[PDB]
DNA sequence: TATGTGACACGTGCCTGGAGACTAGGGAGTAATCCCCTTGGCGGTTAAAACGCGGGGGACAGCGCGTACGTGCGTTTAAGCGGTGCTAGAGCTGTCTACGACCAATTGAGCGGCCTCGGCACCGGG
DNA sequence: CCCGGTGCCGAGGCCGCTCAATTGGTCGTAGACAGCTCTAGCACCGCTTAAACGCACGTACGCGCTGTCCCCCGCGTTTTAACCGCCAAGGGGATTACTCCCTAGTCTCCAGGCACGTGTCACATA
């Protein structure tokens, strides 16, 4: 599970407020939900392409697809940054 | 580890897991967990900070599961990625 | 009244949803006025509704050769009718 | 007193169909397709929590189409107009 | 002689009935653990009841020293006849029932409770979800010195929600009245045990790991472990005025409907098909109109047994009573009765407290005609005093057999005079069989702490000499019944 | 006229324009990305998609304004059609 | 002036094929915005699906998997 | 060949290396395809039924893209399949 | 590449005297492409659900009972019960 | 009226897959256990549902009209069918080289479990 | 509206145990990259002819309500079912070891239909 992580995410963006168990394991099925809708578009998306092998290419391209307008500009400006942090 | 170097706090190594048991492909990149650890790192923060901003209008400290409903329905971006769910309670 | 003919048998279980808990949930949706006819229309929809999601919760647990319906078989089939349930 | 009630069941949360008759109308309904089922207590909750909610959203439809009609009381026509144009008719 | 010397130097209080022996014993032995201060348990049988000695204990301190507030659970059915009894036996000594609705319980409480500690405070005797519902809303503010827990067998798992609002509860010490110790296994035994000693029993475990030759020495350490803090007086030990008890198990055989069913034909179907099938397979089908008892009586159920013995009955002039576990055989019973024409009165769960009463008052009154009276093995099997009737019939057996055990010694009670028949109703080649089985390796293991026979059929003059109770002021195996001995 | 119903719902050609259509698919084009091109069927596939999408909607305000006892329609019944079908953004 | 494109007289026979009787003012301008809308959307979806494969120019099966995924199925095409 | 064994009309060895050759899973089984083989037979045969007596009564000996659109729409089993299946004529 | 020969077969068998187009024939392929393609990713989610790398019969039955609604699932796992019976037998 | 046209049935060389058989090993069917949880009903109370009333808010039927939409004709602007011509860009192929996977040790991360505590309860009133 | 302590009860913090990540190292199969191959999408001048636009209008219709009258809501009774409490069993969820046969591929083989020119004929134009 991912509940120490969202923990420690919700310290840093807000140290006071606090969460409860339920809501940390709602968090969790969301968090586990959103990985399971990238992972499937991404090999969608690869059969399509027939590329056996996923890269970063193919997430962006399915985070651009799943999330909204809005939302998608933003979270592809992170993983771009984290990707040329971690080369 | 791989995952603080890339200043993740997300477990880039347990989402490599994840998709190599999955076996959505073949063979997976390596550049495809840090990506995908990034994603979900903002989309787990942006979630938290409308519902501490709900949590914080009510007067209350700790966040409950009727805060996080109120957070999803007041963002267009947020309902319409998470408009067919229902939280319980 | 020795002879107590007749069970005195329950309503049908489609009566089970009682008047006030339909005029509840339409207070919930912001209903200011209800009809009669209304309550009949909401049983209809509900009997509806849960057909089709039983039906689907009873073939994911055949696919499964269980017995018992658990709840990710619920969930699967509410996911697969496009409503999703968080904390289940 | 009608409005005092909406402000009450829309702040707090709570199961409002009751858990005994829900339970044995999924039963019954569950006993056509199949015989001898048993059902899980978070499986008949579950499903009744998806019912409310599906019933409060058309509901809210409901409501809009009799606004909409210039009507403040809601009509089976309305709930067949909601019904007819989500794509749900069967 | 020494009986009565004895009663009023023990409790002056007490004005009526002189205690006897057994009473005497148990009245000491109170007062000494009152004295010492070590909490006991009264596991007195059905007949000889503790009920007399337990208010007698009560009054004794009542007369001298504090007078602090008392607190009395038991049953529904029991506290009116508690509180009958204590007003009886025992004068000047105030008493009040608390159950009632939320605001008759305030009011009570308002006008009989006084907030403060008072020299005259009546003895309340609640029953087990009152007192669940209110201990910590208006029990938790009076402190209550001395509590007596009728019928232990309520507290006899660990996970009991009246287990934790009576520890919500402070208590000085606790007293438990039980006709049976103990239930076929030992983890309730050490809840109760726990519940009465807190510091004696801690764990499950070092009791369990606790308890041929090598099965004599663990029963034999046991016993003198609990041996200060039980007290055990045999009906036939002490009291040799009541007559001997007889429990004789009839056997019928599986009728063609039945055999049908069978056939066609999980354990609750079976045993719905092995008693009274008739209004069931009815319900099942959906008719409303319901068959005549001849047919019934003829066609399903071990009713043409039933009649036998009814009819015997009838010839011999004495009352019967009746226990079934299920509401749906109590009313096919009353509406047979009903159909007959003899009177019947059913005590039932849905039948009101004052209605119970009045009830038992007039089957307990020699000029009413109602010979058939109806009890449950839930409510009405236990608790409740029919001296009147004699011979006791079980048409259904339950699973434990310390319920069963119960109702069939609730109408062997002192001072009844007739000689008490006991009668067991089980047909033979099917899952009734079974369950009797398993509630006789349930008693064995509670007393440890033929084939050809159950085929065979009852007649004519068997059961004319089965309804013979000469023997009591016959084999031990015979042609469609069998006696079990203790 | 009901003459004119009759014609076009037995008729299945394309009632939009196909330059026009194509012009503002380019111009909308546009704004995501710059200097993309377009094939012959891509932009068919579009035009059939979109007067699909439009009959239904046309269908469904029809009804809508026929429950609300109105032969005419009107833009809220529109409006109360996309409100009902979630379509709204 | 591309979206002006779509003349009153296209509309209104799109409305005639739905069933629509009488047409109103507002009516041209609510549906203009609507197919504008959709159009938005679907055009998006498929840029998508043409940079994913690394293209300069759009192709059909990239609408067609756009428009399955918005929950339409184009056959033919 | 597994076809004529079977009794359909269908290839079975077709289908048989689609669902390999498309990586569905790891391992497919020999009972697959035969199974596969024969509910896509069905349906195309009750679609195929339906559309051409929808020609019957058009009074039309060949099957027109028309003819599948009406048939489609008819029938209650057959438009809840596609749901919102809007045909190229 | 594509099932014509076998839907022309299947329509002849069903149909003697009609013909079907060219484009008629393309839209129906499409539509068994469609089909199949649904009930392999169906079949496949569900070995993936349950953590079974071989895709059974079983699991091309739940998928029928799934995704074809009302009497078209009942007879198609009944044709496909028929056709694997005469396979194994 | 009639024709000729592209749609439909056909051999034909083929040409790339199905089937005909040995195999071999890891996934699947199956005999046994345990104890988590489920089905049924009895006992009681207690808040929740229902039957009967008066009436006042509200759904519904009809009218005069005065804003806006359907229909027809001269007309003007743009859809479109054709035609040339250039070319960025789609698409298939040998490649060779940096990138994914298993495996042996590793060594520290978080899941399993124990203990105290302190934001938030509820109290029944004024 | 705040009131004193109160009573929970999930949150903080720590501990030990250990199976999950990581680094050093080979590789042989996936991919980015220079070339070309032949094909389609870019714009536009020329004619024009079906299609689009606005003024006139006159008549079906959207809107406010006027009267009605009936169909809902709220409150005093009560009366009937949920529900938490609880006894006991037993079908069935969940797991391990086993052994059995079937699904993946390689050597091979012989026929299915796929690309293409052809004789003809049911409308569908005229
Ligand atoms: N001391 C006594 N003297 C006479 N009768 C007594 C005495 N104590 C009890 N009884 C009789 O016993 C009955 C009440 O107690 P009982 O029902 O035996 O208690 P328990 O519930 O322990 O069986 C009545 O019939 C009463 O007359
Ligand atoms: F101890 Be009870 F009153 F039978």
């Amino acid at each position: 599970t991912y509940k120490i992580y969202i923990f420690k995410v919700l310290k840093q963006v807000h140290p006071d407020i606090g969460i409860s168990s339920k809501a940390m394991g709602i968090m969790n099925s969301f968090i586990n939900d959103i990985f399971e809708k990238l992972a499937g578009e991404s090999s969608k998306l690869a059969r399509y392409n027939k590329k056996p092998t996923i890269t970063s290419r193919e997430i962006q391209t399915a985070v651009r697809l799943v999330l909204p307008g809005e939302l998608a500009k933003h979270a592809v400006s992170e993983g771009t940054k984290a990707v040329t942090k971690f080369t | 580890s791989r995952s603080s170097k890339a200043g993740l706090q997300f477990p880039v190594g347990r989402i490599a897991r994840f998709l190599k048991a999955g076996k959505y492909a073949e063979r997976v990149g390596a550049g495809a967990p840090v990506y995908l650890a990034a994603v979900l790192e903002y989309l787990a923060a942006e979630v938290l900070e409308l519902a501490g901003n709900a949590a914080r209008d009510n007067k209350k400290t700790r966040i409950v599961p009727r805060h996080i409903q109120l957070a999803v329905r007041n963002d267009e971006e947020l309902s319409k990625l998470l408009g067919d769910v229902t939280i319980a309670n | 009244g020795g002879a107590k003919r007749h069970r005195k048998v329950l309503r049908d279980n489609i009566q089970g949803i009682t008047k006030p808990a339909i005029r509840r949930l339409a207070r919930r949706g912001g209903v200011k006025r209800i009809s009669g006819l209304i309550y009949e229309e909401t049983r209809g929809v509900l009997k509806i509704f849960l057909e089709n999601v039983i039906r689907d919760a009873v073939t994911y647990t055949e696919h499964a050769r269980r017995k018992t319906v658990t709840a990710m078989d619920v969930v699967y089939a509410l996911k697969r009718q496009g409503r999703t349930l968080y904390g289940f | 007193v009608a409005l005092r009630e909406i402000r009450k069941y829309q702040k707090s949360t709570e199961l409002l169909i009751r858990k005994l008759p829900f339970q044995r109308l999924v039963r019954e309904i569950a006993q056509d397709f199949k015989t001898d089922l048993r059902f899980q207590s978070s499986a008949v909750a579950a499903l009744q929590e998806a019912a409310e909610a599906y019933l409060v959203g058309l509901f809210e439809d409901t409501n809009l189409c009799a606004i909409h009609a210039k009507r403040v009381t809601i009509m089976p026509k309305d709930i067949q107009l909601a019904r007819r144009i989500r794509g749900e008719r069967a | 002689e020494t009986v009565i010397k004895l009663q009023n130097e023990l409790c002056p209080l007490l004005t009526g009935g002189q205690l006897k022996s057994y009473q005497l014993k148990g009245v000491k032995w109170l007062i000494s653990l009152w004295q010492n201060g070590l909490n006991g348990i009264l596991a007195d049988q059905m007949g000889l009841g503790k009920t007399i000695q337990t208010i007698g204990f009560l009054s004794h301190l009542k007369g001298n020293g504090l007078d602090g507030p008392y607190l009395v659970i038991a049953p529904l059915s029991t506290l009116s006849n508690w509180f009958n009894e204590i007003a009886r036996f025992t004068p000047s000594i105030n008493a009040i029932i608390y159950h009632g609705d939320k605001n008759q319980r305030d009011e009570l409480r308002r006008k009989h409770m006084p907030k403060t500690v008072g020299p005259k405070f009546p003895i309340v005797i609640t029953s087990y979800e009152v007192a669940m519902n209110d201990a910590k809303r208006i029990l938790r503010h009076y402190p209550w010195k001395y509590v007596v827990i009728d019928e232990g067998h309520r507290l006899k798992n660990h996970k009991c929600k009246l287990l934790r609002e009576l520890k919500h509860l402070k208590m000085d010490n606790k007293l438990l009245l039980t006709g049976t110790p103990l239930q076929n296994n030992l983890s309730e035994l050490w809840s109760l045990l726990n519940f009465i000693l807190p510091d004696i029993f801690t764990s499950h475990d070092e009791f369990e790991s606790w308890f041929e030759k090598r099965r004599a020495q663990v029963v034999s350490k046991l016993h003198g472990i609990l041996r200060p803090f039980i007290l055990r007086r045999m009906k036939c030990d002490v009291e040799l005025s009541l007559p001997r008890k007889k429990e004789i198990i009839m056997y019928a055989t599986m009728t063609d409907h039945q055999k049908k069913f069978q056939e066609h034909l999980l354990v609750i179907q079976l045993r719905k098909n092995c008693n009274h099938p008739d209004l069931l397979q009815g319900q099942i089908d959906g008719s409303y109109l319901y068959p005549p008892v001849e047919e019934i009586v003829g066609q399903c159920g071990k009713f043409r047994l039933l009649e036998r013995l009814l009819v015997r009955l009838f010839a011999n002039n004495h009352k019967v009573l009746i226990f079934s576990q299920w509401t749906k055989l109590l009313d096919i019973m009353d509406y047979y009765f009903s159909e007959k024409g003899f009177e019947v009165c059913r005590i039932d769960g849905s039948v009101k407290l004052d209605e119970r009463r009045r009830q038992i008052k007039d089957f307990s009154d020699e000029k009413s005609s109602c010979s058939i009276f109806l009890l449950s093995t839930r409510a009405g099997g236990l608790g409740i005093n029919l001296t009147a009737a004699d011979t006791c019939i079980l048409y259904d057996s339950d699973w434990n057999p310390q319920m069963d055990l119960q109702a069939m010694d609730r109408c062997h009670r002192i001072g009844q005079t007739k000689p008490v028949h006991v009668y067991r109703l089980s047909t033979a080649q099917s899952i009734e069989t079974r369950v009797l089985k398993r509630a006789y390796s349930k008693l064995k293991l509670e007393h440890v702490v033929e084939d050809k026979l159950i085929q065979t059929d009852i007649s004519d003059a068997d059961l004319d000499r089965l309804l013979d109770r000469s023997d009591l002021t016959f084999p031990v195996k015979g042609p469609g019944w069998e006696v079990v001995l203790p």
